[PDB]
């Protein structure tokens, strides 16, 4: 079986090809449509039939339709397709290979004898017709078997022997170069580079070649049995090894009938002729097992599709996967596809799941869009935010609202205590006495019993956030219904005891839906005395286990069965609201209990409601590292580390986290909102004495004086020299020594507020890293809006860009 | 899906970003580079400059640290690392954007992966060819870009692959301030971490198990604050193996290393891996033409998501 590919004969987008059957009988003119890749595109035109045993053929590209047909009998056949002449040598022989060139010129590769050439070459304009038997213009290699031949240009013929490689020329008598080698079957010259070709043995071994290397010799490339065996003993051999047509450097090989590997090959110079080696290799698995030769069909975009004969002589179309060779990451979540074959990229924007929805939904871009927000900066400028636009988050940061105001009031601060972001855990268990301990435990509560731990509950309910008055609920009772959170409200007065409350509160409210809870609710004050195990008490906990408002269930559980443990183990309800009624409703002996399991199942588990019972403690340190093993949220680990981490110890993760943070900002290009991360750093590493705790960035202006040659970095509205008093180096423009504010005149250098900051803002100092030359803001942008130079006479600095 | 074309004349080898990730450079087999930007308001990738950089096919390109400016290297198979520095007073798509700093020679062999080293351990650069020798290159010199200085030499492969076997070099850094210095070295079917000893020279640290084939792209994942440093890889099998690789004689600290996950979706050659910012996302391409996005729920074993199909 041959597949010949053909151009030059079609004016259209059709690519004719030559098929020769597997019984070498029979040849069929095809005409394959690129860009279709059905299997009705390979359209049959014409078969002409009568060959006895099809060796080689060849086409000519100047006229369309001439084929020549060589046979093994000795008969080369030139017919058309799109008259029919049989011609032989002189002496009858096998025709190994055949040839016609662009100009009319036509080879012939024959078998060995002595008295004979076995590279014929002739024109058939000047064959006389009444004779079988060729009339040679050239003849060479007497004596010899020329199993494959090529014509590189109009006049020289790239032959090969059974043991030589030739270049012959017609214009000279002699040869251009004579190779000595085995690999001499199939010359194949490469489309894009006609100084490499391609030949293969008898064992199976491959060899790409260079011309100018064997005329100055080495194979430019070789593979060991790569390409089928059996060329010396074999005449019909499918050609399983094709250059490729659509792009330089790759070449593609059959395997065993079920792959095709398409080897891309690299080039160097040792610096004209490159030397190759193999880059890559990429394996297509055939459509049809038992394939036994191919051909190329090139498409638009630098596609491929390959056509196959099968062993059956069945043609079919394959075509080539456009496989990805990187998917590239970002760090806005967007996804770059780069393609093995063609030169078009893909881009999957932010803008088994869907590829948008999972990078919208990562947290990459969340916190992305969090810090485009201002996440983090004000504890209730988040909880505004949250509540404007994951629960765990709002109660997280109320919490630390709430202790960022007892902290900021005062309540912790005073005394010879710390308690900062003291979570309830460290307030609960105790930890320089006993009783200094208890004493400024009572003083904080002397700021703003029937229990033997009465002040530390207290202190619990004063970091909480639950040391509300009665007043104080009936205004959170009307601030959560004034939200349209009703079920919010009901909740709350039933965790204060307030059930008639709850009743009155779920009253009158905007569903019918509340009204009907309402009156559930309502159907137990009357009920409480009864020992129970009524219907009623099973439709309320069947209600309790059916709802999905976590707030009504909790009223439904709790108003039967009334124990306070049904309520403060769910995890549907906050921490602090858990807590609200653990410390309020529930006795020491159990309290105790509770807290553990609790801070037991936080610190491994990592929520970040655990800061209620941890505070921001090395515990909390815990909690937090437990949370960034568990969802990759170091933005709200920062956050919440910043307010205690410097200021009460120093560990190695939360300056891990500050650095990760501020390096996946600098990458967001929010330096603003990194700036403003920095100096909320540098404020609350403020101590109780004052002395700050942050690694401020160090210093980069170390002035040395002009009169003393000193550094002045060893006066809010004039600076000096420390050692000397001598001001600072004047400006180059107006001869004023710098440093210096309220100058006599207004620099209006190149809404009221924002122009008066403009103005006090141009009279700073500014000077240039490359001539070390002072200027005023203002000065500067006013004199490099008409000039480029230094204003310094003398100085040719373009500080301008 | 939206496409958009390049303009390349021939293959499209490495596509990088930048820090920024409103950059992108391509390289290419047409012995060209080109830069491409974002624009905020168009958002449409509209090239910046398109300039020649070898004289053979550029197969991996990178950025430095927008610290240090704006620095492009390139490796092709010319055996040359080439360095390109970008002064904005040049126009637009003219081939003068990008100034040449510097052409390392020093590669006896052509080269296949070239990665910077993360700013805090300065402006360091790695190199990795067809010779097996891993090359770090330092640009010691503050008042010039110019003179890179080799720093150390190793020997990942005894001897250079053959002529007509094919082979495969990645590299992959460890962004990570907190850790000594380390680099994940992809040899043919081995892959080596590497670390930087007390006596200033790079050692054998920790060597990733498996990879019975060749190993097409490592890719460290990001130290978002973890615990453990995540590897991911691509093979010539259709194994994406991820190591969980925990740090605790002339080393700073061992470490070890555990084989988390390994799955065979791609049924195929894992061409390229690559990470998220945060190490959340794990993205393969094999050869059935499927992008593979990967993600851990709800324990650290690796799952599959949205497949992308091309
Ligand atoms: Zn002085
Ligand atoms: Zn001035
Ligand atoms: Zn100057
Ligand atoms: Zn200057």
């Amino acid at each position: 079986g041959l597949i010949k590919k053909v151009t030059h004969w079609s004016y259209d987008n059709l690519i004719d090809y030559l098929s020769v059957n597997p019984t070498r009988d029979e040849v069929t003119h095809y005409k394959v449509d690129p860009e279709n890749e059905s299997d009705e595109s390979i359209i049959k035109l014409h078969t002409v039939k009568d060959f006895g045993s099809i060796t080689c053929l060849d086409y000519s590209e100047s006229e369309i339709g001439m084929i020549g047909v060589g046979e093994k009998n000795g008969y080369l056949r030139i017919f058309n397709i799109s008259y029919d002449i049989r011609v032989r040598a002189k002496k009858q022989r096998c025709i190994n290979s055949l040839g016609i060139n662009t100009n009319g010129l036509i080879a012939m590769g024959l078998d060995r004898n002595k008295h004979d050439s076995s590279l014929q070459i002739w024109d058939m304009n000047y064959h006389d017709d009444s004779h079988e038997t060729i009339n040679p213009m050239f003849s060479y290699c007497t004596n010899e078997s020329i199993v494959s031949l090529k014509f590189l240009n109009d006049t020289s013929v790239l032959a090969a022997s059974t043991k030589f490689l030739k270049e012959i020329d017609v214009r000279s008598p002699n040869p251009i170069y004579q190779h000595p080698t085995r690999l001499t079957y199939d010359i194949k010259l490469n489309p894009f580079n006609d100084w490499q070709f391609s030949t293969y043995g008898d064992d199976g071994t491959l060899a790409i070649w260079d011309r100018r290397k064997l005329s100055d010799a080495s194979p430019l490339l070789t593979f060991e049995k790569l390409v089928g065996s059996g060329a010396a003993s074999r005449k019909y051999m499918n050609s399983c090894f094709r250059w490729s047509c659509v792009r330089n450097n790759e070449f593609a090989t059959l395997h065993r009938g079920d792959t095709i590997k398409r080897w891309r090959l690299g080039y160097y110079c040792d610096s004209n002729i490159e030397n190759l080696f193999v880059s890559s290799v990429h394996d297509t698995n055939t459509m049809y097992d038992r394939v036994a030769t191919f051909d190329y069909i090139p498409r638009s975009n630098n596609g491929t599709s390959l056509i196959c004969m099968r062993q059956s002589g069945t043609i079919y179309r394959m075509p080539i996967s456009e496989v990805c060779s990187k998917a590239i990451l970002n760090n806005r979540n967007s996804l770059l596809l780069s393609n093995f074959e063609n030169t078009e990229i893909d881009e999957i924007r932010v803008n088994f799941w869907k590829p948008e929805k999972l990078l919208e939904k990562d947290i990459s871009v969340i916190m992305r869009t969090r810090a485009s927000l201002g996440y983090g900066l004000d504890p209730m400028n988040t909880v505004e935010m949250i509540d404007s636009s994951n629960a765990y988050i709002r109660n997280t940061w109320r919490w630390i609202a709430i202790a960022k105001a007892s902290v900021d009031d005062g309540t912790m601060v005073s005394g010879d205590l710390d308690l900062g972001y003291e979570g309830v855990i460290g307030i609960w268990n105790g930890i320089l006495s006993d009783k200094q301990l208890n004493k400024e435990m009572e003083k904080i509560i002397k700021l703003r019993a029937g229990s033997p731990k009465y002040v530390q509950r207290r202190l619990c309910l004063i970091i909480s956030g639950w040391d509300l008055s009665r007043s104080d609920y009936e205004d959170k009772y009307n601030i959560i219904m004034k939200n349209g959170h009703y079920e919010k409200a009901a909740a709350w007065a039933v965790f204060f005891g307030d059930i008639p409350k709850a009743v009155e509160i779920l009253g009158s409210a905007k569903k019918e839906r509340l009204r009907l809870i309402a009156t559930a609710i309502a159907g137990y004050l009357a009920y409480k005395d009864l020992p129970g195990n009524n219907a009623w008490r099973q439709q309320c906990r069947k209600m309790s286990s059916e709802l999905d408002d976590p707030y009504l269930r909790v009223i439904f559980a709790f108003i039967a069965d009334n124990d306070w443990w049904d309520i403060l183990y769910e995890p549907a309800i906050s921490l602090r609201e858990r807590l609200g009624v653990a410390l309020r409703f529930l006795n020491d002996t159990d309290l105790t209990t509770f807290l553990d399991r609790t801070s037991s199942t936080v610190i491994e588990n990592g929520e970040l409601e655990g800061l209620i019972l941890t505070g921001i403690t090395p515990n909390g340190i815990d909690l937090l590292q437990s949370y960034v093993n568990k969802t990759s949220d170091v933005q709200s680990a920062a956050l919440i580390s910043i307010f205690g981490s410097p200021r009460y110890f120093r560990d190695q993760r939360v300056d891990e986290w500050i650095q990760t943070y501020r390096d996946m900002l600098k990458s967001w290009e929010l330096f603003s909102m990194r700036a403003r991360f920095d100096v909320l750093r540098s404020k609350l590493s403020r101590t109780k004495t004052g002395v700050l705790t942050a690694d401020i960035k160090p210093r980069q202006i170390y002035i040395q004086c002009q009169n003393c040659k000193q550094n002045i970095n060893t006066p809010r509205h004039k600076y000096c020299c420390p050692h000397c008093g001598s001001s600072f180096p004047r400006c180059a423009i107006c001869l004023m020594p710098l440093g210096t504010s309220n100058l006599p005149f207004v620099i209006n250098g190149t809404n009221r507020e924002l122009v008066s900051r403009k103005l006090k803002l141009n009279e700073w100092f500014s000077f240039c890293l490359s001539c070390n030359h002072g200027m005023h803001a203002g000065h500067a942008e006013e004199w490099f809006d008409r000039h480029n130079v230094c204003p310094t006479p003398g100085c040719t600095c373009q500080c301008n860009k | 899906m939206q496409p958009f074309d390049s303009g390349h004349d021939d293959l499209v080898h490495d596509v990088v970003y930048d820090f920024y990730g409103r950059h992108v450079a391509t390289c290419s087999s047409d012995q060209h580079i080109k830069v491409f930007k974002l624009d905020k308001d168009t958002s449409n990738w509209e090239l910046s400059d398109s300039w020649r950089a070898h004289d053979s096919s550029i197969v991996a390109i990178d950025w430095a640290s927008p610290e240090y400016g704006r620095i492009i290297a390139s490796a092709s198979y010319d055996k040359t690392v080439k360095l390109w520095e970008e002064d904005p007073d040049q126009e637009e798509c003219s081939g003068r954007r990008w100034n040449k700093l510097c052409t390392l020679n020093d590669s006896k062999g052509s080269l296949y992966s070239v990665k910077f080293a993360p700013a805090h351990l300065g402006l360091k650069l790695a190199c990795l060819g067809n010779d097996g020798i891993l090359r770090l290159y330092d640009a010691l010199e503050p008042s010039d870009l110019r003179s890179w200085t080799l720093t150390s030499e190793m020997k990942v492969l005894s001897i250079p692959p053959a002529n007509h076997l094919q082979s495969d070099f990645c590299l992959s850094w460890c962004p990570s301030r907190f850790s000594p210095e380390k680099l994940a070295v992809s040899a043919l079917e081995q892959a080596i971490i590497y670390q930087r000893g007390k006596d200033g020279k790079l050692h054998v640290a920790a060597k990733l198990p498996g990879h019975k084939s060749l190993i097409r792209s490592i890719s460290w994942a990001p130290s978002i604050g973890r615990w453990y440093q995540l590897i991911a890889t691509g093979c010539k099998d259709g194994r994406i193996r991820i190591f969980k690789i925990t740090e605790k004689a002339e080393l700073q600290s061992n470490l070890q290393v555990e084989l988390l996950s390994e799955h065979d979706d791609h049924n195929g050659e894992v061409w390229s891996v690559s990470w998220n910012l945060t190490g959340t996302i794990l993205s393969s391409a094999g050869d059935d033409g499927k992008v593979r996005l990967w993600k851990a729920t709800y324990s650290n074993e690796f799952k599959c998501m949205s497949v992308i199909t091309a």
